[PDB]
């Protein structure tokens, strides 16, 4: 049996730091991973689009930063800017 | 006041039993907008002459009567639909509900 | 003889289908039909049952949104009556037959 | 009837009684004193109790400038036509400004040390003299105006006095709706309550009402929860500043002379910008500094945080925990089931059921903390959903918000932007390594440290008139 | 060597770090990628997961239900204006609609 | 081979009350049957398609889920 | 209130133009909810001994705060995304929005 | 700055006129203008991300063209 690999484990962690007693069912998490792997591919389009634009071979945190305010709408994309921005700071400091 | 009840208080107390002013008589009005007054908080529009409303002058209520609300009475209408009774009972109702003193 | 009025009855499905999140076609007739559409492209074809699912879910999915949108059609003719012209209207507007 | 000395319940008195087998006070004829607060019009019958707000609900930097006309006019340097604010005639900080002292009848301030005799200090809040971090704050603020007035003045020399206080002020309160609503509130809320409650700025409603509600004065009161039972002081390298390094907060209250003759308000800002604060728990909820010996030395007998928080819910007439839950469309516990599965802790649930009874019961204030806390935030659903509110109709119903057209220019407003508090702190003290961007998160030194010259500056450029 | 420390811990999530890193890596985006691109995307998919599962839990709560259903997850997006916009041309199966009916066709 | 009739009309009825229909002409469900057929079509033509690529006799679920995501119609749950 | 004006008043007032006392100092809070007062009007609950709430007796604030506030200081938790400047700036904006008075 | 009004009616009948419209109500021309506005807002965003992106200070046709078909408008004939 080949090994599938899915965001079912951070999915699950996450909801248990939301809601620690509320639980998930199968077809959730089957939305959950298709919604992420979407997200995913439309970000990492978005930015490879930015590289190829300017003419760049490497995707940097830029790339991604402008993607996620090209496609993420209204406070959404702030927000996520701002989640970013801390953890990759706190990545560089660590 | 008591905590098993039967029958309404003539005066309306402890009807909601968290608030019991709520609904009762002699008492305040409710606010579902902020009064907007001429001076802020007491005085009405038109007190002072010279002082307009939004940047217009205020109108006289006499004025605005004699010219949009006149109408020549020969040429009422009758609601065919309607009865005195419709606005009667409205009237009765209105005097159930809100009654606003003024001072003698 | 308890008759109610000819929209009480359509209000209720409309509030009871709305708050649901079954499927609103019989399965083996959708199987059957996806089956005989299929037959034209490609001969002694097998299909998973998750095919079929997802192929239901869309169909199902895309017959509701163009019924939402052919109701607002007609509403705009002020009619209350779904009508074929307001489902060409749609799928017009939409740019699927344009 | 002085209730600072009498426990007699005769109005406006409303102490606090004793219960049995209390671990600090063994005299149950003793009481906690206690003012109720004032209201809106005394005597009605008519008119269900009100209280009354002694200042501009807006964020408009009014406890730097007052609130009332009489007051604003005292703190201003009337010698010159520069503008400037008043400043201390009497004790610098190593050179700088300080705020001027002030005259009261009964002033705590000299209470704590008798030998100092440093009165309180004048502000445009009159709680500005508590404790040292707070008056810290109103002094850097004071400096902060003073240094705009000054970079105003430099740049257009035809501007009178009047023109360069309105328009340091007006400088000042757009810096303090930056820092609140873009560095504070989303630590506060989390991300979540932030985009439920405070949705991108549009345009200025003036059908919103912008006054401050009852039930925030007590829910804003979350804060104690934060508090930590010692002030830091910390020197040049960020190390213990000896003497007194830590100090017990009932060593701190009303302590004016600490500010005065003990360095000043660096190492004070240095401590708050590198110490972590206090985690909220639902078994840690509030230290014994503030529940057990608040304003100890002032006063005849130590005074009881939370016990006051519950006792001014009381009296302000607020309803219970239900009601709130309620009201923010929240679902409302009924058993000590439900109350637990609410809270995530059924032992707390356990204590509320024993203390109160039902849920109904419950004070805003504890419902409030005893809830979890929201992910990446510092309060719970209901205490999120208040302060979201509140904050969402203090900015939409503010005519001079710094984002609604015709306050600022374009250019001004990308000013503006650029503003930090680290660069604040920067320019109006001594401090030359600074905390990282989120000053209100970055508390371990030197790893969220920089040089205070990597920080970028308010171009004032774009003030000139021609 | 020292003890081994997930790039994930280091940054503070949860979403992996290194698994997005190799996503990037192997999918054809760019000829390089740099470090801190895959801390970024996992910050924003840990978010936006996180927004949808604590809507959906809240959706799941107002039903009087102990799991999140995909009925729960259509409910969050849908009643959120920025989701929505999103997830426009998205479907959730067994999501069900929005319950909605219009004013005109009322008694 | 006659299976658009299997759609029946109480089952297009259902799925306009769904859509907050409250009235329905009787010329409506050979219109959406067309609908139904042309849309089917097209997505069963681009997963058999997709499935001919992969060197299968089989039409598996991801292929009919790439076919909707070709044709903006992104589905989730299925993969 | 002036037509035009290019800074706020120091007491707050013609802030908002249409009533020119929201905001300002020195006026009345609003209430989201209607008050629960003891009586219904003034009297705050645990003023008159013996008066229940919603059926149940009245806890002491300081007995409250002794059985669920009170915690050994020497177990505190340090907030290790926090720093003490959150306080004081929260403390700050406090003192900017609200103040009650009360009698000397 | 009231540049909307730029816009004028008759550049609006003209347009109704080239999409085959024969009749024109007298409040056509407040929606158009909105409708205008918010489509530039958003292709004018995006043109000004994409410039920014660049370290750029002046938005090319290119940039215009990439948030187009960002927005599935693409137009031929303007860059490549
Ligand atoms: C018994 O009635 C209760 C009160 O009923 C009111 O009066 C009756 C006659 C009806 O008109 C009814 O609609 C009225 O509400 C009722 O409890 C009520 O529940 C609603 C819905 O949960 C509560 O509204 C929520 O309030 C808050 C705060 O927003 C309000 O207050 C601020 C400040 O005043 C204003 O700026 C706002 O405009 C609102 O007025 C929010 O939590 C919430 O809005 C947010 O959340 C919802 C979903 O969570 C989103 O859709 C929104 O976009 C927002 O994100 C709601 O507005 C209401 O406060 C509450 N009233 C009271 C008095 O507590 C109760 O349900 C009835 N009981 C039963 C068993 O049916
Ligand atoms: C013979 C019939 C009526 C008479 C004599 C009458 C007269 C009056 C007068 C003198 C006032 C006070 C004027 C003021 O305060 O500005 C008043 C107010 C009022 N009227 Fe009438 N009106 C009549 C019909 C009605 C009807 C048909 C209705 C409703 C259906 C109505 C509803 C009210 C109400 C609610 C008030 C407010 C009470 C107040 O302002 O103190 N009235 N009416
Ligand atoms: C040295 C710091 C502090 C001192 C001396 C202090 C003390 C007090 C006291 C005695 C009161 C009156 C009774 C009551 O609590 O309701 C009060 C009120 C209040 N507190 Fe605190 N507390 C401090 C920290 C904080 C913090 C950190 C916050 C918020 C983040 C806060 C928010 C408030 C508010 C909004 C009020 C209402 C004002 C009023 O009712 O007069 N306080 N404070
Ligand atoms: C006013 O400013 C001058 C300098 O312009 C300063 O010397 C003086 O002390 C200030 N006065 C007060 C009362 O702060
Ligand atoms: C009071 O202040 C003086 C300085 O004037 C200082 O020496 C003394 O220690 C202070 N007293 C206390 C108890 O801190
Ligand atoms: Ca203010
Ligand atoms: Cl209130």
């Amino acid at each position: 049996k080949t090994r599938k690999e899915s965001y079912a484990i951070y999915v699950y962690k996450v909801l248990k730091q939301v809601h620690p007693d509320t639980g998930i069912s199968s077809k959730a998490m089957s939305i959950m991973n298709s919604f992420v792997n979407d997200v995913f591919e439309r970000i990492a389009g978005e930015a490879s689009r930015l590289a190829h634009y300017n003419k760049r071979s490497t995707i940097t945190s830029r790339e991604i930063q402008t993607a996620v305010r090209l496609l993420l709408p209204g406070e959404l994309a702030k927000h996520a800017v701002s989640e970013g921005t801390k953890a990759v700071t706190k990545y560089t400091s660590a | 006041c008591p905590e098993q009840d039967k029958y309404r208080t003539i005066t309306g107390m402890c009807n909601n039993r968290r608030s019991p002013t709520l609904g009762a008589s002699n008492r305040a009005f409710v606010r579902w907008l902020p009064a907007e007054y001429e001076d802020g908080f007491s005085l009405p529009y038109g007190w002072t002459p010279g002082v307009k409303r939004n940047g217009f002058p205020v109108a006289l209520a006499r004025a605005v009567s004699n010219e949009i609300v006149r109408f020549p009475t020969d040429q009422l209408t009758p609601d065919q639909e309607r009865s005195l009774m419709f606005m009667q009972w409205g009237q009765l109702l209105d005097h159930d509900l809100d009654f606003t003193p003024e001072p003698a | 003889p308890h008759r109610y009025r000819p929209g009480t009855v359509a209000l209720r499905e409309i509030r009871r289908y709305q708050k649901s999140t079954e499927l609103l076609i019989r399965k083996l007739p959708f199987q059957r039909l996806v089956r005989e559409i299929a037959q034209d492209f490609k001969t002694d074809l097998r299909f998973q049952s998750s095919a079929v699912m997802a192929l239901q879910e869309a169909s199902e999915a895309y017959l509701v949104a163009l019924f939402e949108d052919t109701n607002l059609c007609a509403i705009h003719a002020k009619r209350v009556t779904i009508m074929p012209k307001d489902i060409q209207l749609a799928r017009r507007i939409r740019g699927e037959r344009a | 009837v002085n209730c600072e000395t009498s426990c007699v319940q005769q109005p406006p008195c409303f102490p606090l009684k004793i219960p049995p087998n209390d671990p600090r006070i063994k005299n149950q004829a003793d009481c906690i004193p206690f003012f109720r607060s004032c209201p809106a019009c005394p005597g009605s019958n008519i008119t269900i109790r009100n209280q009354i707000n002694a200042l501009t609900s807006f964020v408009d930097a009014s406890m730097v400038y007052g609130s009332e006309e009489p007051l604003a006019r005292n703190l201003r340097n009337m010698s010159n036509q520069l503008g400037l604010l008043a400043v201390n005639q009497r004790f610098q900080d190593n050179g700088r400004a300080l705020l001027p002292f002030d005259n009261l009848h009964d002033d705590p301030c000299l209470l704590t040390n008798r030998s100092a005799r440093i009165p309180c200090f004048l502000a445009g809040d009159t709680r500005s003299s508590e404790m040292p971090e707070l008056t810290s704050m109103h002094t850097l603020l004071l400096r902060e105006h003073n240094r705009l007035a000054t970079e105003l003045k430099s740049l257009n020399p035809r501007w009178d006095g009047e023109r360069l206080y309105q328009e340091a002020r007006k400088i000042v309160g757009a810096m303090v709706q930056i820092i609140t609503y873009r560095d504070y509130l989303p630590l506060v809320l989390g991300p979540t309550a932030m985009r439920k409650y405070l949705p991108t700025y549009r345009s200025y409603n003036d059908s919103v009402d912008p006054r401050i509600a009852n039930v925030f004065t007590n829910a804003f009161r979350y804060g104690h929860t934060l508090i930590q039972p010692f002030m830091f002081r910390l020197d040049n390298r960020y190390q213990p500043m000896e003497p007194n390094p830590r100090v017990p907060l009932s060593r701190v209250f009303f302590a004016s002379w600490r500010v005065v003759l003990e360095g000043g308000i660096d190492p004070i800002l240095r401590g708050l910008m590198a110490t972590p604060a206090k985690l909220n728990r639902q078994n840690q909820i509030a230290v014994d500094e503030i529940r057990e010996r608040l304003f100890e030395q002032v006063m005849r007998i130590g005074l009881d945080l939370p016990a006051l928080n519950m006792q001014r819910s009381r009296d302000h007439g607020l309803p219970g925990y239900n009601a709130w839950r309620r009201f923010c469309g929240l679902p409302q516990p009924e058993t000590v089931g439900q109350l637990g599965t609410v809270l995530r802790n059924l032992k707390l649930a356990r204590k509320l059921m024993e203390q109160y009874g039902t849920p109904n019961n419950i004070d805003i204030w504890m419902g409030g903390v005893s809830e979890p806390l929201k992910r990446k935030g510092r309060v719970g659903p209901l205490l999120a959903c208040i302060i979201g509110t509140q904050f969402r109709k203090l900015r939409d119903g503010d005519r001079f918000w710094w984002e609604n057209e015709g306050v600022f220019s374009m250019q001004q407003r990308q000013a503006l932007a650029q503003i930090s508090l680290p660069r604040i702190i920067c320019d109006n003290t001594g401090i030359t390594t600074v905390s990282k961007n989120n000053i209100f998160m970055s508390n371990s030194y030197p790893r969220d440290f920089v040089n205070c010259s990597t920080l970028p500056a308010l171009n004032l450029a774009s003030w000139r008139e021609a | 060597r020292a003890k081994a420390k997930t790039r994930s811990s280091r940054a503070g999530l949860q979403f992996p770090v290194g698994r997005v890193h190799r996503l990037l890596r192997k999918g054809n985006y760019a000829e390089r990628v740099g470090a801190g691109a895959p801390v970024y995307l996992a910050a924003v998919l840990e978010y936006l997961t996180a927004e949808i599962l604590e809507l959906a839990g809240n959706a799941a709560r107002d039903n009087k239900k102990t799991r999140i259903i995909p009925r729960h997850l259509q409910l969050a997006v849908r009643n959120d204006e920025e989701l929505n916009k999103l997830l426009g041309r998205v479907t959730i199966a067994q999501g069900g609609v929005l319950p909605n009916i219009q004013s005109v066709l009322l008694p | 081979r006659d299976n658009i009739q299997g759609i029946t009309k109480p089952a297009i009825r259902r799925l306009a009350r769904r859509g907050g229909v409250k009235r329905i002409s009787g010329l409506i469900y050979e219109e959406t049957r067309g609908v139904l057929k042309v849309f089917l079509e097209n997505v069963i033509r681009d997963a058999v398609t997709y499935t001919e690529h992969a060197k299968r006799k089989t039409v598996t679920a991801m292929d009919v889920v790439y076919a909707l995501k070709r044709q903006g119609r992104t589905l989730y749950g299925f993969g």
